[PDB]
């Protein structure tokens, strides 16, 4: 029973065995969470939106909250979670959604009154609502307007623009900020403890500051890191450049060697680097923020360079969003910055 | 509480295929007389209201009146289970978010029981029914499904008109037109054929096809059914049952 | 075809002969400024005038109708300076509570059907609202990109 | 039980003298009633303005309590095709009321999402059925809607809430609710709402959670920005500063360790320096066409993803850039 | 000589309309030609078509050419027109009011008096969309027989890959002029490789037997790699005339082998 | 041949020993193993490392697979068929083998299947489209003690950034020329090929670009022309679609106009129509024309911007012809 | 050869509706002994397994084993002409490219004869049964189509659960949950309506309603149904015939499988 799930948590990757299961375990989405525990004593809450950068944390809020509220006997009566892994279409939404809705709330057991707050209302979530289609998310309009005695939504997105203007004024908005080391220091030490992770100083600071606001991908790299570390078995700390080895970061000094190519050399020598630079896997992403930090932070370049320098990497990122060739435009932003 | 008890599921069945396709959510409340129901269509122009007295029942015990809303296709699904002959119990408590039904056969051998989840429909039950309509006739069942699949082929608006001792069905549309007249007659040599009529004002209503075709199941619940028209209301169809009734109110066209 | 000015104010001063309406010239003039050749449209909002306010004029019928759309956005896109269409959009459209998308379509509409300007500067203009119409689609629609539209289309007015 | 509702659902107006900011329609509206010519309404606005509650609380002063009978109300959650409007909505029209006398009503809510063929068999089931039901057409936007069908109705165009109405609302919830509100609170509040209820009556809610306390004490600007997550005049015009007279890399460092500070995020730093920038009387218009190019560009690329610090450094650059032409 | 009734009651096929956005009516104001073209273009509601009929034509249109930049700001429009028709599919059609101007982009472009004669046009884009699809299904067959035969080769093999890179060498491997070696044990050698390489990939010599009286069943390869790798007519030729004896030789070598 | 020397273990790997350390980390602990990206050049030898990594998570009958079929059935009548590669410890999908559909093929097979994991290889995963990415965003995460995915790719580039998130990056840099030479050095002495100088080997490298795929059949193919012995000038066998690409480079720096775009385009189609992707024909169109001496760097600059715009506009267009055109039009134009 | 003789149509008729819709195809194996056939789902998640011995035929002859497979659809459609009482014989030679079914009226009459073709299988057929399952019952047929019938419309599961006198049906799903409860008994006034059990262990599985629903149909060819469950393989539904009997093997759902 509890046994094999304890067991099951302690055999999963550490980005499921560390899932937030009470809305306490959130770290830095504070200010979402007190609202959430507020209205657990009360009985008033509203149609929420969860939107944010990926890997913040809006679907374990919600696990969380749901847990908190209905108990694991309830969890599973109460709950509607729709994914992206669904059709959710206008069919599925007003047949199986609304039938959904339309329905009246289970009846709690006797044992679940006595420990948990077991609201009149139950919860409908749709994680991933980007995919939605916007006559489906106008069909939930009326749908969540006039079923809201019985039932609540919850809608979890990314872009918060992919979603019409009537259903992100029908919900309360709730913002979930990156995850940087300021905010998510003390959970990835946390992390790091539990699991025995002897590390250098400045190791879990940096791997948040590769994740750019993303906690999960911080646990993943310090699993890849514990890993690397428990294989070797020397018993040292895990350093901050055999992290930045494995996140795909390109290192410093062959940045250097683009800067100097760039700087001093032709049309010819700067794309022979680059064709040898391509055969070594780098992400382009990761070059052009690299470029971009050091373009930016070093006090050694004109403003007028500096604003030619920022608009050219905001293209070049702009372009590479879209599943372009990685090669070429890291070819045409290195051209046209050498131009500069 | 609600514990009602059928000698066969037979009969709720029959009753639920009443209220079947042409509604989608039924209010049902039981109480200490016995058991109602009401089911309006989207548009509104069909009503379908039931009413079970306590002798219909085997056991039926209510301390405390129960109501209880569902989705009527959730029921029907549900109600193929009864071999017809099993005994169907119905239960409920008095703050319930879902009604039971119990199938068991005689001996104790296979019990069926379902957990059906309820709706929250606003209590507000009708009381259209009127003091005197201006025609009242009633006939067997079976003739009056007969007429009206006749003349639904024909149109979508079926016309009934009364005039002293005449009864007159009339369908006219695309392929041409049609009519089935009726006259008043006791027959001795079983008066359950018989055609009875009182007209205090004739009358001339029409009515949408596809709600009498709806209607027409009760033949199922009844073998004569009564039928009261009037100029100020919606038309009553009525299927009595032993101790209860099922009746269709049915609006007529403009 | 539509209906000139002259057969919707005799139908109109018919039905206010028929009707005994009190009236006056600017009144019956704005009326027929926002029928748009449209008779039932016309008689539909002096009946509205007349049971909303009693006196058939041009301040009621402008303050429980708003002006032409396509004529606001007209004078929108036609402006000469920047500022000017700037404020236009500002106060007339989207304070007013107009959305996006209609602003973006009716501008559409608008140049399309253009004739002060030439082929070329239209086509540009109708790229430029096309891009933003495409943006909007995709649910950026927001101030900021019908002011880059404006912008851009004033650039390419701009020689 | 109405403690259970949210305070968008709970707070919804009943009758008519419960919906603020419109006052040029609702007496009009009311006037058509009370003389009893009552044409076809298309109630045209932006999401939260309230048509919706008009329609209804119309409804419930025209038919009285029992409006869940009497009318008939459409939306995009039930099916809406031509079938469906020629079954039901010709059923309606042409037969009459079960439970009183009487014109009917139908209210087509959220018309917008209607088929091209649903409203050219409806335009003429308008015009046929006009003397014992009406139509009442709900639109946020009016290019959906096709002119025959645009042009049968009386337009009402619900404008956003003013300042006015929105505070005499704030008022009537801090009246029903046991809480305090700051005045420059309210303004703050009234800013970021865009004349939307909806948005005003969450961010309440979510801030009268965000109290702590047993509402003794009073809801602040800070309340608010911390509930909301929206930036700070203060910070936007020291963010705003920093880019226009400071140096590069200072720039850089001021708008890190602002949208870090208090986790802003960038897009509403953007919103906020275009809406502060729009009173800037600026020279030629060659740095406001760059600029608000660039800034849409940045924009329409924040609204897909990225790096947020190439976007920030983007955002400085293309302000920069755009006043360096203003000299 | 019929035609008055249809100028009463039919539209302009969509080819004419095609032909007409290449014309410029000197004596009529090009504004007037421009709001005729576009009503006609909106009419028709096959912007599509006549978009692909303009992207036919236009390399065969005169028009006076100073570096032929022309068909640079043309690749713009088509662009955004691929794009506004992908959308289509995704959003509810309100961007199809978008859809008559790209055609009437050609006009403003290349419109020219010198465009007096109507130029004929097809559907290539059918034929190689049907072509296309054939390629792309005997591809996935010769994936899906690697699958089921080389349990290690399906891991590394993408389908861009396997046309590019492995069936061209495939093919000039199983091609090659065996009548050069004069090594008869190399021959015999290579011959077994080749065997080794037919049944790994799954490719069966068929004696094709439609040869009415002649005497020569010409020996073809199923699936026929040939059509997907064999771009070039003048190779076509040259190596069915060199295969027709190497598929002989090898055929008698998988006889053998059976 | 490329298949009758492959590695298939870890202990067999020739070449990037940190990267066979890193799998030996990774598979040493293999139950608490994270969803993995394999990315890097295409040829460099990540789906080999991937079913070696999978012979040391599982037994030795990794690579005994089998070939099986599966049907689908669309919003309509349209039935899909789509082959699985399938084994009794993993199972490999290659949405690439359709259109639009791969949403539904990814969901329903992904949602059936979900040590004691079975592992599952998503081969290809840039084509796939952006609702099946969202779709098996969740699947991810919501099956993760019985379902594990390894996706190869090329590029991370068309990934959406939740997947990223989802799983871990392993990054397959390619091939010294050294090491190929090495490889290519074992493969002729076991298939007893005659060499009369080594060096001719490190030129195969060079003409590979890191690509040991390419590298060995290029090898092979030019054994074969010169009957199993090269020697010192042995000819570089370059695939047809490259020389059709020269001279279509050399067509465009020599004539610039619209009759000579008109055969342009003729030689693209012919290109397209044989199975031959429109990204990777602008690549080598664009690599090289800038190797064409002729133009300055004035020309080149215009040709890589035009370049990476209209390989912009191919990966937002489906008619790639439509993009192909206009790039080639625009450098006649810039030329 | 193959040469069996039915004596009524009927019976091989309703057999091959046993296998009707749950599967494809079929792999036939006749011999001294009789007739087997051996058909597995495209999931592999059910087996249909038959066994007709001698006895069950009129006329059987058999010298020489053939095995023979086919689509179990193109055999339905001809599986209507037997009349139900009309005579079947199977007919087929030792290396056969077809299967012959004979049908024939006692006088001479009328002879509706088919030729079929065959499909080639990989002969592989499974010996997936047990020697002793966790727990064993019997029911008549019809009582458990009922059953399954009942809870088939909760849910797509649909769980067997068995403890000392005791077996359990339920469904649980989004309108609710049912289930079926019913306890062993011998009735003597006619034991063919007894509900036998025997439990060595308490069991507890799962199944695909869907593939239970396709079960059901083996009540047409006999009264009563055998099921045998255990935790380590497929469960056994068993319908026995007179000298023979139809078995399917279902794979229990893991937590989602069938
Ligand atoms: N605030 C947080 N506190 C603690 N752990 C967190 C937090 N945010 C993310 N995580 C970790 O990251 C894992 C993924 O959380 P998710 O809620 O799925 O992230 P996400 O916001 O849903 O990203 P998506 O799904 O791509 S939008 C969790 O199981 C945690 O291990
Ligand atoms: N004028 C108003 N006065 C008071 N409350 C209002 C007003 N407008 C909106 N609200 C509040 O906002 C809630 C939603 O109003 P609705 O009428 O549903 O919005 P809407 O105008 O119909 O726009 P939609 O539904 O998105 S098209 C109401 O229940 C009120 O609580
Ligand atoms: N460790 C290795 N040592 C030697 N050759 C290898 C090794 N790994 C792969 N190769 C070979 O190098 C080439 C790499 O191309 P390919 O296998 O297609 O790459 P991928 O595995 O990325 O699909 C193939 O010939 C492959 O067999
Ligand atoms: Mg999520
Ligand atoms: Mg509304």
């Amino acid at each position: 029973s509890k046994l094999a799930a304890e067991q099951s948590l302690a055999q999963q990757p550490w980005v499921e065995k560390y899932r937030p299961k009470n809305l306490d375990e959130v770290t830095a989405q504070d200010h979402a969470v007190t609202v959430l525990k507020k209205t657990l004593k009360s009985a008033n809450l509203p149609h929420m939106l969860f939107y944010g950068p990926p890997g913040t944390g809006k679907t374990s809020t919600i696990l969380a909250l749901t847990k908190e509220l209905y108990g694991p006997d309830l969890m599973k009566s109460r709950i509607l979670e729709l994914n992206a892994s669904d059709e959710r279409g206008i069919s599925i939404v007003r047949e199986k959604v609304k039938n959904f809705a339309r329905l009246t709330v289970s009846k709690p057991s006797k044992h679940d009154l006595e420990n948990y707050p077991c609201p009149p209302y139950k919860i409908i979530i749709l994680d991933e609502a980007d995919s939605m289609t916007a006559d489906a998310q106008s069909a939930l309009r009326r749908t969540m307007e006039t079923y809201s005695g019985v039932t609540r939504f919850c809608l979890i997105c990314n872009y918060v623009t992919r979603i019409i203007d009537p259903l992100a004024s029908r919900c309360s908005k709730f913002r979930f900020k990156a995850l940087d080391a300021s905010n998510a220091i003390d959970r990835l030490r946390f992390i790091s403890e539990q699991e025995n992770v002897k590390c250098d100083d400045g190791v879990l600071e940096r791997i948040l500051d590769i994740s750019a606001g993303d906690l999960r991908r911080g646990i993943t790299l310090l699993q890849s890191a514990s890993k690397g570390a428990q294989y070797l078995g020397d018993g040292k700390n895990i350093t901050s450049t055999q992290v930045e080895e494995l996140a795909g970061v390109v290192p410093h000094d062959i940045l250097i060697e683009i800067v100097e190519k760039v700087k001093s050399g032709d049309f010819d020598e700067i794309k022979k680097y680059v064709n040898t630079f391509m055969k070594s896997g780098w992400s382009a992403a990761s070059v052009v923020n690299q470029l971009h930090e050091y373009y930016i932070t070093n006090d050694n370049f004109d403003t007028n360079f500096k604003n030619q320098i920022s608009w050219l990497l905001f293209t070049t990122d702009s372009r590479l969003n879209n599943g372009t060739n990685e090669h070429i435009q890291l070819l045409n932003l290195l051209v046209k910055i050498s131009q500069l | 509480m609600l514990e009602a008890k059928f000698e066969e599921a037979s009969l709720f069945k029959r009753i639920i295929d009443g209220f079947k396709d042409c509604v989608q959510l039924v209010n049902f409340q039981c109480k200490e007389d016995g058991i109602i129901a009401q089911a309006v269509d989207d548009s509104r122009v069909l009503l379908v209201s039931l009413e079970i007295g306590v002798e219909a029942f085997q056991e039926y015990r209510c301390d405390h009146p129960v109501t209880l809303g569902m989705d009527l296709t959730s029921l029907s699904k549900i109600l193929r289970c009864g071999n017809n002959t099993d005994t169907l119990t119905l239960i409920a408590d008095n703050t319930p978010d879902s009604i039971i039904l119990l199938f068991e056969d005689t001996k104790k051998d296979r019990i069926a029981e379902y957990s059906l989840k309820l709706m929250d429909i606003d209590a507000d039950f009708l009381k259209i029914e009127e003091l005197q309509y201006d025609s009242t006739l009633s006939l067997p069942s079976s003739e009056f499904s007969k007429i009206v699949r006749d003349l639904s082929q024909l149109s979508d608006s079926i016309n009934i008109m009364i005039t002293k001792e005449t009864i007159k069905f009339v369908a006219d549309g695309d392929i041409g037109s049609g009519s089935v007249i009726i006259k008043p007659f006791v027959d001795m040599e079983h008066p359950e054929t018989s055609i009875k009529l009182e007209m205090d004002q004739p009358v001339d209503l029409t009515f949408g096809a596809k709600y009498l075709l709806d209607i027409i199941k009760g033949s199922s619940l009844s073998d004569r059914v009564g039928i009261r028209l009037s100029s100020e209301a919606p038309a009553l169809f009525q299927f009595d049952l032993k101790s209860g009734f099922l009746q269709f109110f049915l609006a007529p066209k403009f | 075809s539509k209906l000139s000015d002259e057969d919707v104010l005799k139908r109109l001063l018919q039905i206010i002969k028929l009707e005994d309406v009190k009236y006056t010239n600017d009144g019956l003039e704005a009326i027929i400024f926002t029928a748009e050749g449209d008779m039932r449209q016309a008689i539909n909002n002096l009946q509205s005038t007349v049971a909303g306010h009693g006196l058939v004029n041009a301040d009621n019928v402008f303050k429980i109708v708003d002006s032409p759309h396509p004529l606001i956005v007209k004078k929108m896109l036609l402006a000469s300076n920047l500022e000017d269409s700037i404020q236009i959009l500002r106060t007339d459209l989207w304070k007013k509570g107009y959305s996006s998308i209609d602003i973006v379509t009716t501008s559409f509409r608008v140049t399309k059907n253009l004739a002060q300007v030439k082929e070329s500067v239209r086509l540009e203009m109708i790229k430029e609202i096309g891009l933003t119409h495409m943006r909007i689609l995709e649910g950026v629609g927001t101030y900021l990109q019908l002011a880059s539209m404006l912008a851009k289309i004033h650039k390419l007015n701009n020689k | 039980s109405k403690e259970n509702l949210p305070w968008v659902e709970k707070y919804r107006p009943e009758t008519l003298d419960e919906v603020y900011g419109q006052n040029e329609v609702i007496t009009t509206v009311r006037k058509f009633v009370d003389e009893g010519k009552l044409p076809h309404l298309l109630f045209y606005g932006p999401p939260g303005t309230g048509k919706t509650s008009t329609i209804v609380a119309l409804a419930r002063e025209i038919y009285g309590k029992n409006y869940s009978n009497m009318v008939l109300e459409l939306n995009a959650s039930d099916d809406r095709g031509i079938d469906v409007v020629r079954n039901q909505i010709k059923d309606f029209a042409s037969t009459r009321q079960i439970f009183s006398k009487g014109f009917k009503l139908i209210i087509l809510d959220e018309a917008d999402a209607m088929t091209n063929a649903a409203q050219n068999a409806l335009r003429r089931v308008i015009e046929r059925y006009t003397k014992n039901t009406r139509f009442c057409v709900l639109a946020n936007y009016a290019h959906k809607l096709t002119p025959a069908l645009l042009s049968r109705c009386t337009r009402f165009r619900f404008q956003p809430l003013p300042q006015e109405a929105i505070e005499r609302r704030i008022a009537n919830v801090l009246v029903h609710e046991k809480l305090k509100l700051s005045p420059n609170a309210e303004k703050a509040l009234i800013e970021l709402s865009n004349g939307d209820m909806r948005r005003v009556l969450n961010v309440l809610q979510s801030c009268k959670a965000t109290l702590d306390n047993p509402d003794e004490d009073e809801i602040s600007d800070d309340v608010i920005y911390e509930c909301c997550g929206a930036p700070r005049p203060s910070d936007l015009k020291a963010v705003l500063k920093s880019i226009l007279e400071d140096d590069w890399g200072t720039a850089h460092y001021t708008l890190n360790k602002v949208r870090s500070a208090k986790g802003l995020a960038l897009i509403d730093l953007i919103e906020g320096i275009v809406k502060i920038l729009e009173d800037y009387e600026l020279q030629n218009e060659e740095t406001r066409v760059h600029l608000l190019t660039k800034l849409a560009d940045i924009e329409y690329s924040i609204s897909k993803g990225g790096n947020d610090q190439i976007q920030g450094s983007a955002v400085i650059g293309a302000i920069k850039a755009s006043f360096e032409n203003e000299t | 000589n019929t035609w008055a009734s249809s100028n009463k009651d039919s539209p302009i096929s969509w080819f004419k309309i095609v032909n007409q956005l290449f014309r410029k009516d000197p004596h009529r104001d090009i504004k007037e030609q421009f709001y005729e073209l576009l009503n006609q273009v909106e009419l028709n509601g096959n912007s599509d078509r006549i978009l692909q009929g303009c992207f036919n034509i236009f390399p065969y249109v005169k028009y006076s050419d100073n570096g032929i930049r022309k068909p640079a700001n043309i690749s713009d429009w088509l662009f955004f027109h691929d794009l506004m028709y992908q959308s289509m599919y995704a959003h509810n059609g309100e961007l199809l009011r978008y859809s008559a101007l790209v055609p009437l982009v050609f006009f403003q472009t290349f419109g020219d008096i010198a465009n007096k004669d109507d130029i004929r046009m097809k559907n290539s884009e059918y034929e190689q969309r049907e072509l296309k699809r054939a390629n792309s299904d005997i591809v996935s067959l010769i994936m899906r027989h690697i699958s089921v035969q080389s349990p290690l080769m399906a891991s590394f093999t993408d389908r861009k890959s396997l046309i590019f890179e492995i069936l061209p060498y495939l093919d000039s491997m199983i091609s090659s002029d065996f009548n050069k070696i004069r090594n008869l044990k190399l021959k015999q050698a290579i011959m077994e490789e080749l065997v080794q390489l037919l049944k790994s990939f799954q490719l069966n010599l068929i004696q094709n037997r439609s040869e009415g009286f002649d005497v020569r069943g010409g020996l073809t390869i199923d699936p026929p790699i040939d059509e997907v790798v064999l771009l070039n007519p003048k190779h076509i030729n040259e190596v069915q005339h060199k295969r027709a004896n190497n598929l002989s030789s090898l055929l008698a070598k998988i006889e053998e082998n059976r | 041949w490329v298949d009758k020397y492959r590695p298939k273990s870890l202990n067999a790997l020739s070449h990037n020993e940190e990267l066979t350390n890193f799998l030996k980390s990774l598979s040493d602990q293999p139950r608490d193993l994270p969803h993995l990206l394999l990315y890097g050049p295409n040829g460099t030898g990540k789906k080999t490392r991937c079913m070696a990594l999978l012979e040391s998570i599982f037994g030795p009958g990794v690579y005994r697979l089998k070939i099986d079929v599966r049907q689908f059935v669309t919003a309509s009548n349209r039935k899909l068929e789509l082959n699985v590669v399938s084994s009794p410890y993993h199972l490999e999908i290659t949405p690439s083998d359709m259109g639009n559909n791969d949403r539904i093929v990814i969901q329903e097979l992904l949602k059936e299947v979900a040590h004691r994991y079975k592992c599952v290889i998503i081969n290809e995963a840039n084509s796939l489209t952006k609702d099946a990415q969202a779709a098996l965003r969740r699947t991810m995460e919501k099956y993760s003690k019985n379902i594990r995915l390894i996706m190869v790719c090329d590029s991370m580039s068309p990934i959406i950034a939740p997947i990223k998130s989802r799983c871990l990056l392993i990054r397959c840099p390619a091939p010294s020329d050294s090491e190929i030479s090495t490889i290519l050095s074992d493969v002729v002495t076991n298939e007893r090929i005659q060499l009369e100088t080594k060096d001719i080997l490190k030129r195969i490298a060079q003409a590979s670009n890191g690509n040991l795929r390419v590298s060995l059949l290029m090898l092979e193919s030019m054994a074969l022309n010169n009957e199993l012995a090269l020697k010192s000038s042995s000819p570089i066998i370059k695939p047809d679609w490259i020389i059709v690409i020269h001279k279509l480079t050399r067509k465009i720096v020599k004539e610039r106009s619209v009759n000579s775009l008109i055969e342009c385009r003729a030689v693209l189609y012919d290109l397209l129509a044989h199975c031959i992707p429109a990204n990777i024909i602008l690549k080598e169109l664009t690599f090289s024309l800038l190797d064409v001496e002729t133009l300055n760097t004035t020309n080149k600059s215009s040709i890589i911007e035009y370049s990476s715009v209209f390989d912009e506009r191919l990966s937002l267009g489906n008619k790639a012809i439509f993009h192909l055109e206009g790039f080639i039009a625009k450098v006649m134009c810039c030329l």
